C-alpha cells in the first residue's frame, strides 16, 4: 500500500499550519479538561457496571469465606 | 538497503486516528527485544545442571556486575510482555482487527508461543514452583489418550522431571523468542497487505498519514512509558509480581500447599480448576485460549468495530471484568464459594463470546434496520 | 489447625521507596545471626567479602573471616586440611548436610536463611513476628515433644523453641539487648542478605523517576509539536454543482 | 544572488531539446527519469516581501521524487555551490 | 540513560565480584630439589617457583 | 621448562624460547616472563602477591 | 516459487555451483546436531567434559550426533574453501555485495566453529580460547582490556565457558540470516558460470535440472560425512581434546584445528606480535580486496592460462601453509613457512594482476 | 530476473526430444572416457605442476628434518 | 556398561558387589559403605591426583576411559609402550 494508490478523492481542500508558527498545547486544560469529562461521562455507563459486579462479587465471596472459617458450636 | 526499511517504515501509510491502543503492537516488539538482550546477558551466567541452576541464578543477583538489574528486568519483563499481549489482543476484539485473518490467526500462534516461552524459562531457576510447573503443564500432555503418557516421559527424558528435562528446557527458551521474532515479522507482513484498522472500524484510505514522523515519534513516547512501568517494578518492587516460593530451591518431595500460577495463567488456571474432570479440564484450558481463533466466524455486527455499539460494548466489558474475576479466584484456595463462583465465571466466559456476543450484533444489526 | 494469623506490618526505616536499610542495624543484625542463628541455620550464598562496605570495613571482615577454620585442600600429599578464613569464604555451613541437621534439631530442618526473607510471605515483618510470637499454647492445644506454639508459624507448631531473648548477646556498640531489639536487627539484616541490592536500586529508581519527570513531557512536547500539523488542519468540501 | 541560485536550478519542460545532458541536476534528473512534465524556479517580489521558491507538473506517482530532488537542490546549494556552476548561473 | 544502560550490560561481562577476591599464596621451598621447575594455580594462572 | 634453546622455557603454542631467567629470547613473545611480587619469609617460605 | 521453482540459472553451471547449497545443508546440519547436543550439554567447567561423554556413552544415538557435528564442522570448512576458491577462479566476486558478504560469512563461521570446539573443554578446548582471545592483546592502549573483558577475568574460566556456550549457540542463527541476505543480493544478478560470460542467452529453470542435480550433491557430502562418522570419526580430530583441560599445561605439540593450519602457519612465521596478528587478520580480509585486483579484460579464469597457473599455485601454497603449521617450528620447516608465508599474498596482491595485465596485452586489448 | 525479461535474442531454432523418448546414458564410455581423458589432458600442465612442486618440497623438507635430528646426517 | 558386552548381567553384578562404594548421607547425616551395583563407576585407586601423584613418586597415572583415543596410535601404541620396556642405552642414566 502506497501513496498514490490508495484510493480517489475528489474536491477536499485541506488547510494547514507549519509546527514552527503554531502552539503545541493550544488550551490544553480550558477545552482538554472538558473534553476528558465529556469521554469518561459517554462512557461510563458501558465500561464501569461489569467491574462494580465484579466488585460486589469480589467483597461477597471473600466475606462468605471468611465466615465459613470460624466460630461452628456443635 | 533503503527500500523495505524504506517504504515499510518510513512513508508506511497509517491511519490518521488510531489511538494509544495502536501502541501495543510495537510496546510487544519492545517487550521481545527487551526479554531476548537482558535473556543473552543472563545466558551468559546461567548453568543448567539442577545441582547448580538455582546457585548460578543467585550468582547473577549477587556478585555479576549489575546481575541483579538485569535478571529483575527479565522477569518484570516477562510481566509487561504479557500486559501488552492482553491489551493487544482486548484491542483487537473490541475494534474487529480479527476480520484481517492471516494477520490474526499469526497472532494466536504468537500467544501460544510466548506462554510456552515464559512457562520454560520460569521452570530455569530450579526453584519450588519452577519444578511443580514443570510437572503439572508437561502433564497436561497425558491427557492425549493412548500415547499420553509416552509423549510426556519422552519430554521429559525420564520418568520425572529430573536433570534431562532443566537441560533440554534451557535450550527450547533459548532458541523459542527468536523463533517467535520470526513469527512476528510474518505477523507484521500479513498485517502490510491491508494496513492498519483504527477505531472506527471504516477504512481510511481517505485519511492516512505517513508512519514517520507521527507515529515513530507516539511509539516512542509508548516506548518510554513502559520502560517507566517496568523500572517502577524493577526498582521499588522487583518481587511484587513475583512468587515467594520460588526463592526455595526445588524439593521433588514436597508440593507447597499453596501453590498457584504466575499471574498471567491465573484466569486459565482458574477456568481448568473448576472441572472436576482431567480430559475435561484440559480441553476447557486449551479451548479457553484457541476459541480466539473462532471470534471471526462469530462476527454478525454489519460493523465492523465496536465504537458504535453500545450493546456490544457492554457485553466486552463483562467479559474484561469476568476475567478478571477469573484471575482472582485462581489465587485464591479451591474452597467454598469461590468454588462456585470460578465456574460460573468459567461458563460465563465461553458463553459470552459463543452466544451473547454473536446475539448482541444480530439485535444491534436489528435496530439500525439492516 | 489450619487457621492462620498475619503478620502486622512494622515500619521498617528501609519501607519507604525511597528508604535506605539502615546499616548499623544491618551490622548488629549480622552479630545475631553470628552469636545466635548460625549455629542451626546456615547461610550459603553470602561470603565474608560481601560485608565490606556494608556493615564491615575491609580490615574488620578479615578479622570475622579468621575466627572460624574452613576446609581446604588437597595439599601436596592430597590431603584435606583446615586453615583461617578468609574474605572469600562463605559463611560456614552448621551442617554437613540437610539429613545431618535433622538429626541434631528432633528431625526438624533449620532453613537457609541467605534469602528467608523473599522466600516467606510477609518478609521481615513475618520472621520478626515469629521470633517475637511465641506464647502458651492455647486451652486444648497440646503438642508434642519437640514442639513449641507460636501463632504465627503455619499450623502453629514449630520445631525452633523460641531463639532469642534479653541479653541473648551483647552488641558492639552497647545497644540494649532486649529480645524486639535482636529481632529487628537480625531481620534489618536478614533483608540484606536476601537483597543485597537494595540500597541501589532504589538509588536508581530515584534517578530514573527524576529522568522521566524530565523526558516524558519533553517528548510529549515534540509529539504535539508534530501533530500540531494535523490536530489544527481544516477540511472544506467544494464538490461541483 | 537569489536569480543566480534561481538560474542554476532552472526550468524544465518536456519539449526542451537537453534532456539528459542540461546542466541542471533536477532538469537532468527530471528528464532521464521522467519526473515531471515541467518545472520553474521563481522569485516573485513584492515591496517588503515574495515568494522564493518553484512549481511543477507531474504525474500522480512522481510528486515525492520531484520534492525529493528539488529540495536536495536547494540544500546543495546552500552547503555547496561551486564556482562554476554558479558563473554558469 | 543510553550510557548508563549500555555501561551497566557492558560491565555484566567484566570479572564477577567473586573473581576478584584474591590473596597471596605461602609456598614451602623446601620440597622444590635443585633444578626443578614447580608449578601452582594462583589467581587463576600458573606461578613457577 | 628445561627445552628451548636456552634451557630455560620453550613456550610450544609459536615457539617462543625464555632463558632461565624468564627472559625472552627468541620467537615472537614482546616480554619477558612477568615477575610477581613476593617476600621470602621464615622456614624455607615465599610468599607470593 | 520465484526465488526457487522458476528461477532462471545458467545452463552450463558445473559441480561447483554446489557447494552453495552444500554450505545450507552443512548449516542446516550443524543447527540440528547441534540443538540435540545442547539438550544434554551444560557450560560449567566442573562438569562440561563429563556431559560430553554422557552425551556419547549414555544418550540414545548420542555418539552419532556428536561425531556427525564434530565432522560436520570440517564439512563445512572443506566446502568454504571449495565455494571460496570456485569464486576467486570464476570472478564470482565481481558480484560485489554478495561477495563481501561472503567474507563476514567466512569470519563468522570461523568464529563459531572456534567456540563450539571449547565447549567440551579438552586440552585443545582450553588453549585454543586462551591464543586465540588473546590475539585482541595485540591492540595497543586497550588489547588486554578487551581480553579480560570477553573472559570475565583475568584467565580462561568458568566465566568463559558459559559465555562461549551462548555465543555459539547463537551464532548460527546469525549466520542463517546472513546467509538469506548473502542470496538476496545474488538473485539480483543470478548465477556466474564457467565461461564468466553473461549466461542471458540460455537460462535454464532451477527446477528440476538444479533440484536434483543439488540432491545428487547432497547425497555425495552425506556419503563424504558418513564416512567419516562411522569408519573414522577421529580421522580429522585431535587426541589432545580427550585429555581434561589442565591450565597448568600445555601440551608440547599442540596445533590448531586442520582447517586453521594455514593462517596459523602464517603467524608462526613471524617473529614479532602484533606483525603476525596483523598477517594473520589479513591472510583472511585480503579476500575483501580481491575485486580491486582484478586487471583481466575477462571475468573467469577458464581462458587465461597464465592466471590458471599461478591459482593452482595459490592453492599449492595453501597445502603447503597448512603441512607447515602441522611441524614443530625447527629448521627447515620455520624457512619453507615464511616463504609460503610470502609467496601467499605475492600472490594475491602482486602476481596475479600482473599476469591478468600480461594476458590482456597477449589479446590486444 | 525472471523468464520474460532477461535479454533479446532473434533467429534462434532449439530442437529437443521427451527424457521418455530418449537413452539417459547414450554412448556412456564410448565417448565419455574419450572425453574426460582429452578434458584431464587438456588441464594437466595447468593443475600439475604447483601440486609437483609441493610433493619436492614436501619430501626434501621431511628429509631434511630427520637428517638434522641425527648424529651423522 | 560391561552387561552385554563382555559379562552377563548377573556376573556384572557379581563383579560390582566384589567392591565397597561409598553411599549417604543415611538419616543420621553420615556416609557409609555398602556394596557395588551396576549403576556404580569403576572405583578410584586414589581421592584426588595429589593423592595418586603422593604414591606414585610425583607422576600422574592417567584416567584410562579414553587413553587410546587419547594418544597418536592408539593401542598400537599402548601394547608397544606395554610390551617395550628394556635397559636404557648406554651413555644413559635415569633418576630414580
Ligand atoms: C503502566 C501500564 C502498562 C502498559 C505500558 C504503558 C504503555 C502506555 C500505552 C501507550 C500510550 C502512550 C501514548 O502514545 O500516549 C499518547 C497520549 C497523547 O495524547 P494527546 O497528545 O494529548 O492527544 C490528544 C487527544 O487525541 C485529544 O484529547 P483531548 O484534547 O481531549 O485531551 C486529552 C489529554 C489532555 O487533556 C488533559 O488531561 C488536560 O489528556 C491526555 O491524553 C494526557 O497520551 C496518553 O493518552 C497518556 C497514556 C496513559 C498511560
Ligand atoms: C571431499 C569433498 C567432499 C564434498 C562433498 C561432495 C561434493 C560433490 C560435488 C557435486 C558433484 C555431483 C554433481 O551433481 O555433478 C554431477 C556430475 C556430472 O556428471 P554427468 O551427469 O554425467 O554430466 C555429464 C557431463 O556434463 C558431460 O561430460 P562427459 O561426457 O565427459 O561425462 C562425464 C561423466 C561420464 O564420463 C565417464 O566417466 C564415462 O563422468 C562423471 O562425472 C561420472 O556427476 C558426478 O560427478 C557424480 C556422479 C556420481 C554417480
Ligand atoms: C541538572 C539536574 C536536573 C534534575 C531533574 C529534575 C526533574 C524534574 C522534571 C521537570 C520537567 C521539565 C520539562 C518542561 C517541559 C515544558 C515544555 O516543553 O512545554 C512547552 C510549553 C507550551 O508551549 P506551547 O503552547 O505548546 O507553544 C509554544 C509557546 N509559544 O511552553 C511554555 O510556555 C513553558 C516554558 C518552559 C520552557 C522549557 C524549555 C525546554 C528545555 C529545557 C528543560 C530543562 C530542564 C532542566 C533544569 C535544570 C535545573
Ligand atoms: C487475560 C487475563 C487478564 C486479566 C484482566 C485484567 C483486568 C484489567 C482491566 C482494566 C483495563 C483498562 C480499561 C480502561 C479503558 C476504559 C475506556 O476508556 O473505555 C471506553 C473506550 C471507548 O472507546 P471507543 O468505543 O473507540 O470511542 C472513542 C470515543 N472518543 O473503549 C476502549 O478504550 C476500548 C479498548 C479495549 C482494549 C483493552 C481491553 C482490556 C484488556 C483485557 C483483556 C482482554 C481480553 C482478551 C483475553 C483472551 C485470552
Ligand atoms: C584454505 C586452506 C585449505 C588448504 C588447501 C587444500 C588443498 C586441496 C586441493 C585439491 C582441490 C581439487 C582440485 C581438483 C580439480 C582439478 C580440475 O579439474 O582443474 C581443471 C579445471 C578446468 O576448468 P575450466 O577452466 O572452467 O574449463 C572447463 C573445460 N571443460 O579448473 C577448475 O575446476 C577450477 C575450479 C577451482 C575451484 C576450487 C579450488 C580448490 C580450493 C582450494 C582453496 C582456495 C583458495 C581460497 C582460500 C583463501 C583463504
Ligand atoms: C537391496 C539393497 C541394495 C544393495 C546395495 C549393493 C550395491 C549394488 C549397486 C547397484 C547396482 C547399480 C544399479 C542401479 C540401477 C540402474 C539405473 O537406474 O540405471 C538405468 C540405466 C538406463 O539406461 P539407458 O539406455 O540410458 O535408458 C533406458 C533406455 N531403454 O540402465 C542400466 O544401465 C541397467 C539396465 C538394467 C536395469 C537395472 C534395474 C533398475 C533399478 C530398479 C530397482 C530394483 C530393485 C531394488 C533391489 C536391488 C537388489
Ligand atoms: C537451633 C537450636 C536453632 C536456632 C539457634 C535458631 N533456629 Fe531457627 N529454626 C530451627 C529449626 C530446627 C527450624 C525448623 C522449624 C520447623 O518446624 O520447620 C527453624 C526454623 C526457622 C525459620 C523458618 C520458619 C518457617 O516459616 O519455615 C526461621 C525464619 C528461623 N528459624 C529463624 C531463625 C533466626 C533468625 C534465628 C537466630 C535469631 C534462629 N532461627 C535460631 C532451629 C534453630
Ligand atoms: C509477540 C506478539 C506480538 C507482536 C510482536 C505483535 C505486533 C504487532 C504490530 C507491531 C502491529 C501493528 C501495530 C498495532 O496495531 O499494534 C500489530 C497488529 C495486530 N496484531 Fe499483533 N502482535 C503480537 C501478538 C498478537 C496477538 C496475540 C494477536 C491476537 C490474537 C495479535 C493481533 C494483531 C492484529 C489483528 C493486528 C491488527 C491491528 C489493527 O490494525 O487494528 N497480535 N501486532
Ligand atoms: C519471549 C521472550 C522471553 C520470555 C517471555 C522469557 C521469560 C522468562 C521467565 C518468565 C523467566 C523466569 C524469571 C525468573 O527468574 O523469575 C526466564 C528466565 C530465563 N530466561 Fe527468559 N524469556 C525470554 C527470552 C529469553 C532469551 C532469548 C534467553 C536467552 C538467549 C533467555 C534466557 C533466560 C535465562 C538464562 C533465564 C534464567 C535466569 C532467570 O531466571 O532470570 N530468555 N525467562
Ligand atoms: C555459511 C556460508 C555460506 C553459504 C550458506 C553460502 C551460500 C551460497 C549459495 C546458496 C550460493 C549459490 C550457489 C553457488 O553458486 O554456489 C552462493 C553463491 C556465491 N557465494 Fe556463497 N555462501 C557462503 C559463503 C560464501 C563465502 C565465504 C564466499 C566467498 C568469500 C561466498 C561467495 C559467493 C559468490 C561470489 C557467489 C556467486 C557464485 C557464482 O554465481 O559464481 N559465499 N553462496
Ligand atoms: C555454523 C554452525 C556450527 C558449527 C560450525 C559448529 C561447530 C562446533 C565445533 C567445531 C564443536 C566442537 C566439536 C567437538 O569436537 O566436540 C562444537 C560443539 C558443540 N556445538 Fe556446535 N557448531 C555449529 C552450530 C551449533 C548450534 C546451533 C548448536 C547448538 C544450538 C551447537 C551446539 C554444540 C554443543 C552443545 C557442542 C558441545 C558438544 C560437542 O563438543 O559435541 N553447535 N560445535
Ligand atoms: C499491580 C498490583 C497487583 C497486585 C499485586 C499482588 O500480587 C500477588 O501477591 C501475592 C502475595 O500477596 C503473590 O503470592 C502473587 O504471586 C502475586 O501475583
Amino acid at each position: 500500500r502506497q501513496f498514490g494508490h490508495l484510493t480517489r478523492v475528489r474536491h477536499v481542500i485541506t488547510y494547514s499550519l507549519s509546527p514552527f508558527e503554531q502552539r503545541a498545547f493550544p488550551h490544553y486544560f480550558s477545552k482538554g479538561i472538558p473534553n476528558v469529562l465529556r469521554r469518561t461521562r459517554a462512557c461510563i455507563l458501558r465500561v464501569a457496571p461489569p467491574f462494580v459486579a465484579f466488585y460486589l462479587v469480589y467483597t461477597w465471596g471473600t466475606q462468605e469465606f471468611e465466615k465459613s472459617k470460624r466460630k461452628n458450636p456443635a | 538497503l533503503m527500500k523495505i526499511v524504506n517504504n515499510a517504515f518510513i512513508d508506511l501509510p497509517a491511519p490518521s486516528n488510531i489511538s494509544s491502543w495502536w501502541n501495543f503492537g510495537s510496546l510487544l516488539g519492545i517487550c521481545l527485544i527487551l526479554q531476548i538482550l537482558t535473556g543473552l546477558f543472563l545466558a551468559m551466567h546461567y548453568t543448567s545442571d539442577t545441582t547448580t541452576a538455582f546457585s548460578s541464578v543467585t550468582h547473577i543477583c549477587r556478585d555479576v556486575n549489575y546481575g541483579w538489574i538485569i535478571r529483575y528486568m527479565h522477569a518484570n519483563g516477562a510481566s509487561m510482555f504479557f500486559i501488552c499481549l492482553y491489551m493487544h489482543v482486548g484491542r483487537g476484539l473490541y475494534y474487529g482487527s480479527y476480520t484481517f485473518l492471516e494477520t490474526w490467526n499469526i497472532g494466536v500462534i504468537l500467544l501460544l508461543t510466548v506462554m510456552a516461552t515464559a512457562f520454560m524459562g520460569y521452570v530455569l531457576p530450579w526453584g519450588q514452583m519452577s519444578f511443580w510447573g514443570a510437572t503439572v503443564i508437561t502433564n497436561l500432555l497425558s491427557a492425549i489418550p493412548y500415547i499420553g503418557t509416552n509423549l510426556v516421559e519422552w519430554i521429559w527424558g525420564g520418568f520425572s522431571v529430573d536433570k534431562a528435562t532443566l537441560t533440554r528446557f534451557f535450550a527450547f527458551h533459548f532458541i523459542l523468542p527468536f523463533i517467535i521474532m520470526a513469527i512476528a515479522m510474518v505477523h507484521l507482513l500479513f498485517l502490510h497487505e491491508t494496513g492498519s484498522n483504527n477505531p472506527t472500524g471504516i477504512s481510511s484510505d481517505v485519511d492516512k498519514i505517513p508512519f514517520h514522523p507521527y507515529y515513530t515519534i507516539k511509539d516512542i513516547l509508548g516506548a518510554l512509558l513502559l520502560i517507566l512501568a517496568l523500572m517502577l517494578l524493577v526498582l521499588f518492587a522487583p518481587d511484587l509480581l513475583g512468587d515467594p516460593d520460588n526463592y526455595t530451591p526445588a524439593n521433588p518431595l514436597n508440593t507447597p500447599p499453596h501453590i498457584k500460577p504466575e499471574w498471567y495463567f491465573l484466569f486459565a488456571y482458574a477456568i481448568l480448576r473448576s472441572i472436576p474432570n482431567k480430559l475435561g479440564g484440559v480441553l476447557a484450558l486449551a479451548f479457553s485460549i484457541l476459541i480466539l481463533a473462532l471470534i471471526p466466524l462469530l462476527h454478525t455486527s454489519k460493523q465492523r468495530s465496536m465504537m458504535f455499539r453500545p450493546l456490544s460494548q457492554c457485553l466486552f466489558w463483562a467479559l474484561v471484568a469476568d476475567l478478571l474475576t477469573l484471575t482472582w479466584i485462581g489465587g485464591q484456595p479451591v474452597e467454598h464459594p469461590y468454588i462456585t463462583i470460578g465456574q460460573l465465571a468459567s461458563v460465563l466466559y465461553f458463553l459470552l463470546i459463543l452466544v451473547l456476543m454473536p446475539t448482541a450484533g444480530t439485535i444491534e444489526n436489528k435496530l439500525l434496520k439492516w | 489447625s489450619d487457621l492462620e494469623l498475619h503478620p502486622p506490618s512494622y515500619p521498617w526505616s528501609h519501607r519507604g521507596l525511597l528508604s535506605s536499610l539502615d546499616h548499623t542495624s544491618i551490622r548488629r543484625g549480622f552479630q545475631v545471626y553470628k552469636q545466635v542463628c548460625s549455629s542451626c541455620h546456615s547461610m550459603d550464598y553470602v561470603a565474608y567479602r560481601h560485608l565490606v562496605g556494608v556493615c564491615y570495613t575491609e580490615d574488620e571482615a578479615k578479622a570475622l573471616a579468621e575466627e572460624v577454620e574452613v576446609q581446604d585442600g588437597p595439599n601436596e600429599d592430597g590431603e584435606m586440611f583446615m586453615r583461617p578464613g578468609k574474605l572469600s569464604d562463605y559463611f560456614p555451613k552448621p551442617y554437613p548436610n540437610p539429613e545431618a541437621a535433622r538429626a541434631a534439631n528432633n528431625g526438624a530442618l533449620p532453613p537457609d536463611l541467605s534469602y528467608i526473607v523473599r522466600a516467606r510471605h510477609g518478609g521481615e515483618d513475618y520472621v520478626f513476628s515469629l521470633l517475637t510470637g511465641y506464647c502458651e499454647p492455647p486451652t486444648g492445644v497440646s503438642l508434642r515433644e519437640g514442639l513449641y506454639f507460636n501463632p504465627y508459624f503455619p499450623g502453629q507448631a514449630i520445631g525452633m523453641a523460641p531463639p532469642i531473648y534479653n541479653e541473648v548477646l551483647e552488641f558492639d556498640d552497647g545497644t540494649p539487648a532486649t529480645m524486639s531489639q535482636v529481632a529487628k536487627d537480625v531481620c534489618t539484616f536478614l533483608r540484606w542478605a536476601a537483597e543485597p541490592e537494595h540500597d541501589h536500586r532504589k538509588r536508581m529508581g530515584l534517578k530514573m523517576l527524576l529522568m522521566m519527570g524530565l523526558l516524558l513531557p519533553l517528548v510529549y512536547a515534540m509529539k504535539r509539536h508534530k501533530w500540531s500539523v494535523l490536530k489544527s488542519r481544516k477540511l472544506a468540501y467544494r464538490p461541483p454543482k | 544572488a537569489l536569480q543566480v541560485a534561481n538560474a542554476i536550478i532552472g526550468h524544465y519542460d518536456c519539449t526542451y531539446g537537453g534532456g539528459a545532458h542540461l546542466s541542471s541536476p533536477l532538469a537532468s534528473i527530471a528528464a532521464t527519469n521522467k519526473l515531471c512534465q515541467s518545472f520553474q524556479t521563481f522569485n516573485i517580489c513584492y515591496a517588503d516581501t515574495g515568494l522564493l521558491g518553484a512549481h511543477f507538473v507531474c504525474d500522480h506517482m512522481s510528486i515525492d521524487d520531484m520534492m525529493f530532488v528539488l529540495q536536495g537542490q536547494w540544500m546543495r546549494l546552500c552547503t555547496s555551490a561551486t564556482e562554476s556552476e554558479v558563473l554558469r548561473g | 540513560a543510553a550510557k548508563n544502560v549500555v555501561s551497566q550490560f557492558v560491565s555484566s561481562m567484566s570479572a564477577s565480584a567473586d573473581v576478584l577476591a584474591m590473596s597471596k599464596i605461602e609456598i614451602k621451598l623446601s620440597d622444590i630439589p635443585e633444578g626443578k621447575n614447580m608449578a601452582f594455580k594462583w589467581r587463576g594462572k600458573p606461578l613457577f617457583v | 621448562a628445561n627445552a628451548g634453546d636456552f634451557g630455560g622455557y620453550y613456550c610450544p603454542c609459536h615457539g617462543s624460547h625464555y632463558d632461565a631467567s624468564g627472559r625472552i629470547r627468541k620467537g615472537p613473545a614482546p616480554l619477558n616472563l612477568e615477575v610477581p611480587s613476593y617476600e621470602f619469609t621464615s622456614d624455607d617460605m615465599v610468599i607470593v602477591g
